[PDB]
């Protein structure tokens, strides 16, 4: 069992290289991968250089040349070239000649495309020194800085890819390259396939163009005037960044863009002995979310010579309202849907660099949808049926020339459906990943493979057509390289060609520290889940990978997990890339930053990050990575602002019925109606006579009267926490802590009370055994350890209505390190309802075991909304292939 | 039911005549639950003119004295006449006129019969210049609209010109001002602001089934609840019939309010309460299940929703219900109810299953005022309730009548019982007379069972007249009783008892000196079952 089942090609990989949040970021920032090429370099000393042939084209003052001759050796364009560093530095730069010419008024020049040091990626020492990847780096240089003509060849992927995983390296050693590589956002993709006119055959250069492409969509245009006035200029339609705005059209705008007209003790030391350790946590909230508005004029204004000024494009907008930004504020966002707006006659103008992106707001009545069918099918969609008057603080029907001019709906007078991918789910767990998946639209999976039987039960009851193996995946693995058609209870194993998606979370245990490897650790690594899970990914060849883990898994053993998985699934030929994403950001109340590696074969197109739907504590949302000093982020462009707004405990749990502590009760009534959008998306709409799985731990009487102690005020935990005797329901008395020593740090109570509970205090690293207390209502381990673990900020601590779920574990214990698990009102810990609630789970998905089991289940599963925007972001890459 | 050889070879094809669409308040021309049509079951591929001589012959009419104004539905949801050309599309299909439609709903438009013996014909109508527009008179005093027929009219005229006609067929005085508007489709009723404009100018995308309402302009019709056709056609369609009915009544039939979508918690509360003759607040309202018909999730008195969100799973076609059920106490206490289950014990020594709702905040004596409310007592008892609390089939507690609630766990080995004090226990002596708990046991001491009870005892009792108050209680068998094994159980230990020695008196009852906390010493009965 200790030896990983693998493929040589991964084997190989992991061999030739030889020789729990710690919380790696709060951050030294850095402004990171600064362009590598700029600078100068050493120039060469060249005897005879002359043009071969005669000039296939001249220009404006350059003469174009097919080949040229360096001393004697013959150089064409579309051969390779290495040029010489200036600094005594190893790296010798290494390009592409895309042209060359003869300049009258600066010389013999030729035109460079420069590779990338496989080693000056992410990739690191991993990478093979003879690989080299293409970059959006190119400059125009003199003929003699040219040191030599080296040989780079395209390892360009097989017409029998799909088919070679499993196959031996035997299939001399020179510079290859087989994918290009964006530095900023670690992408590692296919070769771009931008193709040349015949114009320009010669001096084509790739680099150029894309530079050419990107420069030219994001410089913001007007389109097609439509009126010219005194001042300034109208057009119907503006564009930026790719996307197109329509007068009429939805814009997102910061919170900065417009305002609304609306208008807008001390404590007893000796009761509470430990509350002073609550004033060295005496953090910004989440952001508002996209101020919403609806183009009603875009406009130029003029130079004052009387012509438009086009640099200057502006925006005159409708203002929308949040039901919370009317007079009844926040509280009106509780039962309202997150994608319900007020249209109001209020209008501003804002400049069109501030527009964030397009939206689509219509009036829900001349929907020919349903509302919620509307909603709940495309990404940006927003509705609204009223009009508000800030003014008057009322809500009328919205005016005529609101109802979009669009859909009249008369005459003239006078939905691409995609075969779902066939899925397979390494450790699967209960299926949460699986189930954001099929939500996407994009996968059935097939195959689950899950060691833990209550876990594959689950996957089962959540699953019933597909197939689930306990077995360990890396016997399962060797019985199909072995071709065994099936387990040995007949069950049908997959083969190449069924998996179409491999997905999974592979358990770092043992090498998820963050120093260096060391080679007992490297030994554990070689044959860890991940090597194995690579390994399937290497057989089967799927279309897609996802890789997903705790965030640290990008900073673990010094990014070298990360750095080797990423080395591996380049070998492969994959396209791939990494980034951190915050669940938070995608419908959940939770703070759960996840470590996403994606890739896609050579054929597709490799899917970006899902930009973040929910604002959220940006605390939370530090999505960067830092890989041997340099920053990498991903794709997305939301930082500061998002569409909706953010999800709380009150959206995720208020609508469950109060129950108890050691609640035990698998089937009860919800009485009554959902109280939230939330709710009402993981309620569904039709009725429910059974609510399943609200349950509680059963606590000891102790760890009861302490939560029954703890105050409902929102930051209430442990430290709130009378000193008292209280008469316990097993009959027992909980004692008084008695304070023993004096407390150096701490110091003494107003009272002059002593602060300590043992001697280690006075640092002198003795514990006296005899001082330990037990059966206090205030934990004397506590404020024994407190100094050390920033006063255990949090234990004993319970929700805001207001707040969010700190990340959902396997088990809560007041005590535990996660450990705010309190109801924000009710007397007991989160119920096993609230923590599927939590990660974003329907009511009606299925969970199996014991109390603990099923908490469990929830606490190791991917939230589904986060997996459902993954799981979008593919099928956009599903749709573009074509 | 069972088809035919052929009869997927048919098609129904509806025709409606104008007569129907008088008296209709909705939009469009008519209701399709309420309409009355000329049915037809028609080859598919029979011609447009085989169908008229049919249809000419059926219902009296001359072929060229009607005209085919085949219903045709709009992008908006729509169902207006378009233009059907007699004679060009005379040898198409039925099936591919109808565009594979089924059934197709056809108006029939003939000469009025009492305007055509007086010689009168059916007007020629040009294709590409002419319209066919409905007109409607709304009338703001009575809150109805009227049916004003349809007429023929160029593209090209006036709006100002349709005027006299609107008059004259509502019945106006002529040169009566007029506001116009077009019914474009229901919850969209356009204003016309210019008369001097031509028809395809005043009204965009014109089309034949187009539908103009008029009002007379005067002052009066601002003291209508709907001054304006446009606020009419608005009221109309947020209008809705609700079927309430109480849930606790077997089959109520339950009663119909007419009411809004718009309408808000309190105000439905209001309206029910009003036609109930009550509170509002002593109403308990009740969402349908609605794929069943039953009463749903409940509604609590904060309910932020409308009526359109209590009735939007309902099919159009569906009759929309509301439950509900009257309360004893104002809904906001009825909410604070406290489900509290646990056994009541009766006179009979039988244990029930029983469910009580006290206040969630009240004391142990509200849960046995409940339960007293809910129960029968014995012909003579004390009439005093007390609450026992049993684990392992043994009381572990009595609950004194002030302590709270909130302090009670109802549990998995945990029940809480509810008994009416037998006379003999109400006023005991205290210093002489001792309640004992009492329990069964088979074996040993630790597997327990049977009904658990306490027992009163007196001084030197004489143990074995202890022993027929017991049997006297459970009265099983007449002397299987004889097997039974009393012993004192305490800390684990237990010393069986002499039974014709009557060693009796408190002393071996009381724990050490000042002690509650830990468990107190109980009698233990053997025979098992
Ligand atoms: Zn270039
Ligand atoms: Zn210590």
């Amino acid at each position: 069992p200790t030896k990983a089942t693998t493929t040589k090609l991964v084997y190989q990989i992991f061999d030739t290289f030889f020789a729990d949040e710690e919380v790696d970021d709060n951050i030294p920032e850095m402004p990171s991968p600064k362009k590598m090429h700029q600078g100068k370099k050493k120039k060469q000393n060249k005897n005879r250089i002359s043009w071969v042939g005669e000039a296939v084209k001249t220009d404006g003052k350059k003469s174009y040349y097919k080949k040229v001759c360096i001393d004697a050796e013959t150089l064409e364009v579309g051969d390779c070239v290495s040029v010489i560093p200036d600094d005594s530095s190893k790296p010798l730069y290494l390009a592409r000649v895309t042209a060359l010419w003869e300049d009258s008024s600066n010389g013999q020049m030729f035109h460079a495309h420069w590779f990338c040091a496989g080693t000056d990626t992410v990739l690191g020492a991993t990478s093979d020194p003879l690989e080299l990847f293409l970059v959006d780096e190119c400059e125009d240089m003199q003929l003699s800085y040219i040191h030599s003509k080296v040989k780079v060849i395209y390892k360009a992927p097989s017409e029998n890819w799909a088919m070679e995983g499993g196959m031996d390296p035997e299939s001399g050693k020179t510079y290859f390259y087989q994918l290009w590589y964006d530095q900023d956002y670690a992408r590692f993709e296919s070769p771009p396939k931008t193709q040349p006119t015949e114009d320009n055959k010669f001096k084509f250069c790739v680099s150029c163009a894309r530079l050419a492409e990107m420069r030219q969509k994001e410089i913001p245009r007007v389109l097609e005037q439509l009126e010219d006035l005194d001042s300034r200029v109208l057009y119907y339609s503006a564009t930026k960044n790719g996307i197109l705005y329509r007068v009429g059209d939805g814009v997102y705008l910061p919170p900065e863009a417009f305002t609304f007209n609306i208008k807008l003790e001390p404590v007893d030391e000796d009761l509470y002995p430990e509350h002073y350790r609550k004033y060295s946590d005496y953090n910004l909230d989440a952001p508002e979310p996209y101020r919403i508005g609806r183009i009603k004029e875009i406009f130029c204004p003029k130079k004052s010579n009387g012509r438009p000024n086009e640099t200057d494009i502006k925006i005159r907008v409708n203002k929308f309202y949040r039901p919370e930004n009317t007079h009844k504020s926040t509280p009106a966002s509780y039962h309202a849907d997150i994608n319900l707006l007020y249209w109001s006659d209020e209008e501003a103008v804002v400049d069109f660099k501030a527009v964030q992106g397009r939206c689509t707001v219509e009036y829900g009545e001349d929907l020919p949808e349903c509302v919620q069918v509307y909603s709940m099918g495309g990404p940006n969609r927003f509705y609204f049926l009223e009009a508000y008057n800030a003014k008057s603080k009322s809500f009328e029907d919205p005016p005529n020339h609101a109802r979009s001019p669009g859909n009249k709906g008369k005459g003239k007078g006078k939905e691409i459906k995609l075969p779902k991918l066939r899925t397979l789910d390494v450790f699967s767990g209960c299926g949460g990943l699986s189930e954001g998946f099929h939500q996407a639209g994009i996968s059935d999976t097939l195959w689950a493979i899950e060691m833990w039987d209550p876990a594959a039960q689950a996957f089962r009851l959540n699953n019933p057509g597909s197939t689930v193996f306990t077995e360990d995946c890396n016997i399962l693995l060797k019985l199909v390289m072995a071709g065994e058609t099936t387990n040995s209870r007949g069950q049908r194993l997959p083969q190449k060609g069924d998996v179409e998606m491999l997905c999974g979370g592979p358990p770092c245990q043992g090498f998820s520290g963050m120093n260096r490897f060391n080679s007992r650790t490297y030994s554990k690594f070689k044959n860890s889940l991940v090597v194995s899970f690579l390994s399937y990914c290497d057989y089967y060849r799927p279309r897609f990978f996802l890789l997903e883990n705790v965030r640290n898994f990008v900073s673990f053993k010094r990014s070298m997990v990360l750095k080797l998985t990423l080395r591996c699934l380049v070998r492969m030929g994959y396209q791939c890339t990494f980034g951190v994403l915050q669940a938070g950001q995608y419908g959940v109340a939770q703070t759960r930053r996840r470590a996403i590696i994606l890739a896609a074969a050579p054929g597709e197109k490799l899917p970006l990050f899902p930009e973040p739907l929910h604002v959220f504590a940006p605390r939370a949302c530090q999505l960067s990575v830092v890989v041997d000093d340099k920053k990498f982020v991903s794709n997305i462009t939301r930082l500061s602002s998002g569409p909706f707004r953010t999800i709380t405990v009150r959206d995720t749990m208020s609508d469950l019925p109060e129950v108890r502590n050691g609640a035990s009760a698998l089937e009860i009534s919800y009485n009554g109606e959902p109280q939230s959008w939330f709710q009402r998306q993981l309620r569904g709409a039709q009725y429910q006579p059974i609510l399943r799985d609200h349950i509680c731990k059963d606590m000891s009487a102790l760890v009861a009267a302490r939560m029954r102690h703890i105050p409902l005020a929102p930051g209430s935990d442990w430290r709130d926490l009378p000193n008292i005797e209280v008469r316990l329901s097993d009959g027992t008395m909980a004692r008084k802590l008695r304070y023993t020593h004096h407390d150096r740090k701490n110091g003494r109570s107003s009272s002059g009370a002593l602060r300590g509970v043992c001697s280690c205090v006075e640092a002198g690293k003795a514990c006296d055994p005899a001082a330990r207390q037990f059966n206090t209502l205030i934990p004397w381990c506590l404020p024994h350890t407190g100094n050390r673990h920033n006063h255990w900020a949090g234990l004993y601590g319970r929700l805001e209505w207001d707040g969010f779920f700190s990340t959902t574990v396997t088990n809560p214990e007041p005590m535990g390190k996660q450990g705010r698990v309190l109801h924000p009102e009710q007397h007991r810990v989160v119920s096993v309802r609230e923590c599927a609630r939590s990660q974003g789970f329907p009511d009606t998905y299925r969970l199996f075991g014991n109390i603990l089991d099923k908490h469990r289940q929830v606490g190791n599963a991917v939230p589904p909304p986060l997996a459902k925007a993954i799981g979008l972001e593919i099928k956009l890459c599903m749709l573009a292939k074509a | 039911g069972p088809l035919g050889s052929e009869a997927h070879l048919y098609m129904q094809v509806q025709i409606v005549a104008e007569d129907q669409f008088c008296g209709h308040q909705g939009n469009d021309m008519y209701d399709e639950e309420k309409v009355k049509y000329t049915v037809f079951k028609v080859l598919k591929n029979s011609s447009l003119a085989e169908f008229v001589q049919s249809l000419s012959q059926t219902m009296g009419f001359p072929q060229d004295q009607i005209r085919l104004w085949p219903m045709q539905a709009r992008s908006n949801g729509t169902k207006r006449p378009a233009m059907l050309d007699n004679e060009a599309d005379g040898n198409k299909t039925m099936i591919e006129l109808s565009d594979n439609e089924n059934p197709w709903t056809i108006f029939l438009e003939t000469v009025d019969p009492e305007l055509a013996a007086s010689g009168a014909t059916l007007p020629k109508f040009d294709k590409d210049h002419d319209v066919m527009l409905f007109l409607k008179m709304y009338d703001p005093k009575t809150r109805s609209l009227n049916y004003c027929g349809h007429i023929y009219t160029p593209i090209s005229c006036k709006i100002r010109d349709l005027l006299p006609v609107m008059c004259d067929r509502a019945g106006f005085i002529q040169d009566t001002s007029l506001i116009l508007y077009e019914e474009v489709k229901p919850n969209l009723t356009e204003r016309i602001q210019d008369y001097d404009v031509s028809l395809d100018k005043a009204l965009d995308e014109l089309m034949d089934g187009d539908i103009i309402v008029f009002q007379k302009d005067d002052p009066e019709n601002d003291n209508s609840e709907l001054p304006t056709a446009k606020e009419y056609f608005r009221d109309l369609y947020h209008r809705v019939d609700v079927i309430f009915c109480d849930k606790t009544i077997p089959n109520d039939p339950g009663f119909v309010v007419t009411l809004s979508n718009r309408m808000n918690y309190f105000q439905v509360a209001k309206t029910v309460a009003q036609r109930l003759n009550t509170d509002p607040m002593l109403l308990q309202f009740f969402k349908s299940q609605g794929y069943r018909d039953g009463p749903g999730n409940p509604l609590r008195h904060n309910y932020e929703g409308t009526l359109r969100d209590l009735l939007q799973f309902f099919k159009p076609r569906q009759p929309k219900k509301l439950y509900y059920q009257q309360l004893k106490m104002k809904i906001t206490d009825f909410e604070n109810r406290r489900s509290f289950k646990c056994i009541w014990l009766n006179s009979q020594f039988r244990e029930e299953e029983i469910t009580l709702y006290p206040d969630k905040h009240g004391c142990v004596r509200d849960l046995l005022e409940e339960c007293k409310k809910a129960v029968e007592l014995g012909e003579k008892a004390s009439g005093k309730l007390r609450l026992l609390e049993i684990v392992s089939y043994k009381i572990i507690g009595v609950h004194q009548e002030d302590e709270l609630l909130e302090c009670l766990s109802p549990a998995t080995s945990r029940t809480f019982r509810i008994e009416e004090i037998p006379l003999d226990q109400v006023d005991i002596d205290k210093e002489n007379e001792m309640l004992v708990t009492v329990a069964h046991f088979h074996k040993e001491v630790f597997g327990t069972f049977g009904i658990p009870f306490l027992l009163r005892i007196h001084q030197g009792e004489h143990f074995r007249e202890v022993m027929k108050r017991i049997q006297s209680l459970l009265d099983i068998q007449e002397k299987e009783f004889e097997k039974f094994k009393f012993a004192i159980v305490m800390m684990g230990r237990h010393q069986y008892i002499n039974e014709d020695e009557y060693e009796v008196n408190l002393k071996d009852f009381e724990p050490q000196p000042g002690n509650m906390s830990h468990p107190r010493p109980w009698l233990g009965l053997d025979h098992f079952n």
